[PDB]
């Protein structure tokens, strides 16, 4: 009986005819997502579950006539409307009970208002362009929740990916054109105290001031900062991040292997192909001038004697937004280091390459530092460029050479070329070219 | 082509009837996929079916004209 | 055709026998839609048109040739 | 050709230490005990350029000490010529390398090698 009901949504989804049958297609969408449909007149039909009730013509007014939803329905995109309902259902997958669910949603609304105000304060203090806000701003470019989609804070926009095939952001910045993190309430086994009303009642003109808790209630949930694709993070970052918040980042200690392997998986899996690369940590890179091979050297001992080890993090839980500025600054740092080392990872088949193969390599000297070692471009001794990722957007590099050697490069010229475009497989090219030009 | 259209029509009717009857007995993605595939076949050749008839009427007119011309020539 | 089939499925979801009989009559109408003057493909339709055009042109040309041919000075 | 070119012809294509030993033998027919050619000097230069040493060329030097390719005297001189001292990681690597041979500190050769070991100590 229930399978025949699910059976009819499927054949009603392939049904496509006039407006009457398109209202029956909206009824199909309801039972497809296991929703309940009540229709008053031909014009208004309402899908109702919990507080997730919306009408195409609980505890809150109908918020907005979203153009997004209206445009999709007016045009022939019932599939897009189906995705939007799925997003709404996932947001309210909240367990809780009833009165607790309404309060828990209220807490999310307070957090959203506070985060929005904090973003506004940064714009008032400095009229920064969207790119500056995303790369180095309090919170991040923030899009308020629309329908199912929850608030997205853009932590970082990599220089290579800002450029597509020299994009100027404008206020039209795409939702996925960068690295994005979503803020949401999710149920937890433990019990926590969360603000149930806006906590930025009084705001100090520079930065923000939060009125102290209790209002608040001990709901069995915490605010979350879910990342759509899990970000590989190192053990050192877990300690640096914990120092501020205090909430255990990984709680039940799971697995923790070399970080460089996880960085390769994240980069390789961005574009999926059937054949596994089988890199053996010897990625080959082809560039406009010269050919390079990079050995990532995981398992190199750090000063402690343990190889850099880290575990993918998808959800970070924060009670209030006070520790959020500090947590984001550490993340920004972990993400930037991953991007520079990530740019090298590539799925190429450089086999039997006699010319060039100007191989470069990478050893983990310490958490937050790595050394790329290469033969001197003009002379013969090994030379290297470190890149400690001090901050998300800032890397400091020192090119030590032997006592008798040819001045390979000026640290500023390399920086100018990298900031113009970017990528670190790219940084090694600039070091080689500058040395050769001299 | 006529044969293909007739076969598609028969398949569609039987399978749609079977799916509806199973829904009725309870209170079928294989059937659904088959339906949409032959529905595309019928619809794409239904624009053709309509025009074919108009073209056939035009052809009949042309034939009449040719016949007259020949008979006149003879 | 497909709309009528979907309407029959909707009637089954609502439930009738009369509607199924109507679907059978629609299938008879379909057999009429297979042959209300249907008999040819898109290619054949193109060849027949070209042949008819060529025939009209040749007949008109022959008639004009004898139109000019004036037996009386 | 040069030792610097071989040591990274060894670092480039990832060579394990014994394959480095074989190919280092093959690149140079005269062994010259490897201390005339200053193996320890070239390995320390192209290992201690970065803030942290690359573990490949340190693995090469630790094999070239544990296997008796390189005398302890040339290693102790090449350790002595490093200083810089702003980097603790390179200094800790040098102290682990000294922790390898120290105490044994044994020369089985000519007496000039023993005098060289004395000056190197």
């Amino acid at each position: 009986q229930h399978l025949v009901s699910c059976l009819e949504t499927l054949q009603k989804a392939l049904k496509v005819t006039s407006l009457p049958a398109m209202t029956d297609r909206l009824e199909s969408i309801a039972r497809q997502n296991g929703l309940g449909s009540h229709l008053s007149a031909s014009g208004t039909e309402c899908y109702i579950t919990s507080d997730m009730f919306y009408v195409e013509v609980h505890h809150g007014e109908n918020p907005v006539s979203c153009p997004e939803l209206v445009q999709q329905l007016r045009e022939k995109n019932f599939d897009e409307f189906s995705k939007h309902l799925k997003g709404l259902v996932n947001l309210y997958n909240l367990p809780g009970d009833n009165k607790l669910k309404t309060k828990m949603y209220l807490a999310l609304q307070s957090l959203e208002q506070d985060l929005s105000k904090m973003a506004i304060m940064y714009w008032k203090a400095t009229n920064a362009g969207p790119l500056d806000k995303i790369l180095h701003g309090s919170v991040g470019y923030l899009t308020p929740r629309s329908g199912g989609h929850l608030m997205n804070l853009k932590y970082y926009v990599s220089p290579s990916d800002l450029l597509d095939d020299i994009i100027l952001h404008e206020n039209n910045v795409s939702r996925s054109l960068g690295m994005n993190a979503s803020v949401t309430i999710e149920g937890t086994s433990a019990v926590y105290k969360l603000p149930i009303a806006p906590l930025i009642m009084g705001s100090h003109p520079v930065d923000n001031k939060w009125t102290p808790s209790f209002n608040s209630v001990d709901l069995p949930a915490c605010f979350f900062l879910k990342f759509p694709q899990p970000i590989p993070v190192s053990r050192a970052f877990v300690q640096k991040l914990q120092n501020c918040t205090g909430i255990p980042l990984f709680e039940t200690q799971p697995t923790y292997a070399p970080l460089y392997e996880l960085i390769t998986q994240f980069e390789l899996s961005k574009d999926p192909d059937p054949i596994p690369l089988n890199h053996n940590m010897r990625f080959y890179a082809a560039l406009p001038g010269q050919q390079h091979c990079y050995f990532l050297n995981k398992d190199a001992p750090l000063p402690d004697g343990r190889s850099l080890q880290g575990t993918l993090v998808s959800k970070i839980t924060f009670q209030h937004p006070g520790r959020v500025p500090l947590i984001l600054n550490l993340i920004r740092h972990q993400v930037a280091y991953n991007t520079l080392i990530g740019s090298c990872v590539k799925r190429t088949i450089l086999k039997e390459d006699s010319p060039g193969l100007l191989q470069f390599e990478v050893c983990p000297l310490s958490e937050s530092r790595f050394s790329v070692s290469f033969q001197h471009p003009v002379n013969d001794s090994l030379v290297c460029v470190v890149m400690d990722v001090q901050d998300s957007t800032h890397v400091s590099c020192k090119l030590y050479k032997g006592l008798s050697d040819a001045l390979i490069c000026t640290d500023d010229f390399i920086a100018k070329v990298v900031q113009r475009c970017m990528s670190i497989p790219v940084t090694m090219r600039a070091i080689r070219r500058k040395a050769e030009t001299i | 082509t006529r044969e293909r259209l007739l076969s598609a029509l028969e398949d569609l009717e039987v399978l749609s009837r079977e799916l509806i009857e199973m829904l009725a007995i309870s209170r079928e993605n294989q059937v659904l996929e088959l339906l949409i595939h032959r529905d595309g076949e019928f619809q794409e050749l239904m624009k053709l079916a309509l025009n074919q008839g108009k073209i056939h009427h035009e052809m009949q007119v042309l034939e009449k004209e040719v016949e007259k011309r020949d008979s006149d020539i003879q | 055709f497909l709309p009528l089939v979907h309407n029959i499925i909707k009637c089954m979801d609502k439930d009738q026998d009369l509607n199924a009989l109507k679907s059978k009559f629609q299938e008879m109408r379909k057999l009429i839609s297979t042959m209300p003057g249907i008999h040819l493909s898109p290619e054949q339709q193109q060849q027949q048109l070209q042949s008819l055009r060529e025939q009209v042109r040749t007949k008109n040309e022959l008639l004009q040739k004898y139109k000019s041919l004036c037996m009386f000075e | 050709v040069n030792l610097k070119q071989a040591i990274l012809q060894a670092w480039k294509e990832r060579w394990s230490d014994y394959q480095w030993a074989i190919n280092m033998k093959k690149f140079f027919p005269k062994g010259a005990t490897w201390d005339i050619l200053n193996l320890a000097d070239a390995l320390l230069e192209q290992a201690m350029i970065g803030p942290s040493p690359n573990p490949l060329i340190l693995s090469y030097l630790k094999y070239a000490i544990s296997s008796q390719m390189v005398s302890y005297s040339s290693v102790l001189t090449a350790i002595s010529k490093f200083d810089d001292f702003s980097r603790d990681l390179c200094v800790q690597a040098l102290l682990d390398i000294m922790d390898m041979f120290c105490d044994r500190l044994s020369c089985h050769g000519k007496a000039e090698e023993c005098i060289g070991l004395c000056r190197a100590l």
